[PDB]
């Protein structure tokens, strides 16, 4: 989900769930996160759609 | 009267093909501002427009 994130290019969480202004900007960085294996965290942990 | 039937000729196939132009969409989708920026997201009919 974080292959659509960039200026103007779309994408529901750039729809509604994370904001992403088409002018411009600094620049989208991203590397995996393997730090997260806690496959339920004993929470419910993350917003999206 | 060609001398001045010719004038008021040029003035107006002048106005003439002036507004004809908005046929030419130059390679849009659309010779309709309007329609174009309907057809398209906003990012790409950015540059379209």
């Amino acid at each position: 989900e974080v292959r659509q994130i960039a200026p103007g290019q779309t994408g529901k969480i750039a729809d509604y769930n994370y904001k992403l202004p088409d002018d411009f900007t600094g620049c989208v960085i991203a590397w995996n996160s393997n730090n997260l294996d806690s496959k339920v965290g004993g929470n419910y942990n993350y917003l999206y759609r | 009267l060609g001398k001045l039937q010719d004038v008021v000729n040029q003035n107006a196939q002048a106005l003439n093909t002036l507004v004809k132009q908005l046929s030419s969409n130059f390679g849009a989708i659309s010779s309709v501002l309007n329609d174009i920026l309907s057809r398209l997201d906003p990012p790409e009919a950015e540059v379209q427009i």
